[PDB]
């Protein structure tokens, strides 16, 4: 299917800002995830 | 409390061996007759007021039992140099023996119980620090604990 | 009694004492053996 | 309070270990990865309800003692709920362009920096353990199913 000068990558860009809602309350789990593993680490690290 | 507890056979059994090497005379005490003259034997017969200063250290007399709580009471706190040397490489992850100075100042100024500059410097001017700012911990432990030193 | 229970409290405390050394150490071990677990793990991982 | 006398007590042996700068008060940046830390995934905008220093804050003068800091963890524990896995993969399904269950890493891994917040591919590569290999085709099950334990 043809298409005209930069259409789908409008549409992609509408696509992905439906999605980015959600895709950060799993990213703020994730960096939350990361951050509850450093601060282990640190408490390892700070006993030794 | 009784120190004396604490330690462990082997480290006791060390400690009487090396007394019984000092005992000379066999009455049990540290005295100015044995040590003093072991010294010159073995060295450059520092046998002035210095080691009269230094067995002044037990109340009065200096019996095998005080030397052994005298020598406890030192070791208290100390660890194993394989226990250290494990605390140091969970910063050291690569355990290249190369810790920086920044990362060690960082470890102690101000994170925990603060190590004064004093004893940050104290860490250069005796410990192995070396080129461009590295520090060799493993040699360090060794001459901490004394273990194969 | 009051002089056996002073006597007793203070083997007690010094045994307590004793107890956290140990347990600080053992901790600290546990640790070594992570780190040496890790450590293996990462190379056997490299080398594969 | 919701919180239980356990949980304040955590939270208190919490809020002491993950110190110091020199004071005994947590930093207002540093307060939000505590947060984080105590497993919680509040936006930023949270912390912005509280507004301290609306300029940038690299000095974070508005300090915290307990008292100040237990609110601030109750009105994010009663923010929101959390979905499940399928609500995350949903997006994954949306992503990928194979249509077979997995989704390349090279793209995926950009994806995941470019829209919304930022990452670093530090942080974003710690994430993944089935790494892109000889195969590029990521199965982002092991992913989700792995974060979610936190
Ligand atoms: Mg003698």
């Amino acid at each position: 299917i043809f298409f005209r000068t930069g259409v789908l990558a409008h549409l992609e860009e509408e696509r992905d800002l439906k999605i980015t809602d959600v895709i950060i309350a799993f990213q703020a789990q994730c960096r939350g995830y990361l951050a509850r593993k450093a601060f282990a680490k640190r408490q390892q690290q700070l006993t030794a | 409390s009784n120190v004396f507890a604490m330690f462990d056979q082997s480290q006791i059994q060390e400690f009487k061996e090396a007394f019984n090497m000092i005992d000379q005379n066999r009455d049990g005490f540290i005295d100015k007759e044995d040590l003093h003259d072991m010294l010159a034997s073995m060295g450059k017969n520092p046998t002035d007021e210095y080691l009269e200063g230094m067995m002044s250290e037990a109340p009065g007399p200096i019996n095998f039992t005080m030397f052994l709580t005298m020598f406890g009471e030192k070791l208290n706190g100390t660890d194993p140099e394989d226990v250290i040397r494990n605390a140091f490489a969970c910063f050291d992850e690569e355990a290249s023996g190369f810790i920086h100075e920044d990362h060690l100042r960082e470890l102690l100024t101000t994170m925990g119980d603060r190590f004064t500059d004093e004893e940050v410097d104290e860490m250069y001017r005796e410990a192995p620090i070396d080129k461009k700012g590295n520090f060799n911990y493993v040699e360090f432990t060794r001459i901490l604990k004394h273990g194969a030193k | 009694q009051v002089e056996e229970m002073k006597t007793q409290l203070e083997e007690l405390e010094d045994e307590l004492q004793a107890a956290e050394d140990a347990k600080l150490r053992l901790e600290v071990n546990m640790q070594a053996m992570k780190s040496q677990f890790e450590r293996d793990l990462q190379a056997r991982d490299e080398q594969n | 309070c919701d919180f239980s006398e356990e949980q304040t007590a955590e939270f208190k042996e919490a809020f002491q270990l993950f110190d110091r700068t020199g004071d005994g008060k947590i930093l207002y940046s540093q307060c939000g990865d505590v947060m984080r830390a105590l497993g919680q995934n509040p936006t930023n905008a949270e912390v912005m309800k509280v507004l301290g220093n609306p300029k940038s804050d690299e000095m974070n003068l508005k300090t915290l003692n307990f008292e100040q800091f237990l609110p601030m963890m109750q009105t994010i524990a009663k923010n929101k709920d959390q979905g499940c896995f399928e609500d995350y993969v949903e997006g994954l399904r949306v992503f990928d362009k194979e249509g077979n269950g997995t989704v390349m890493g090279a793209e995926i891994r950009h994806v995941l920096v470019t829209l919304g917040e930022k990452m670093t591919e530090e942080e974003v590569e710690q994430l993944v353990a089935g790494h892109e290999d000889s195969n590029g085709c990521i199965n982002y099950e092991e992913l989700v199913r792995m974060v979610l334990s936190g």
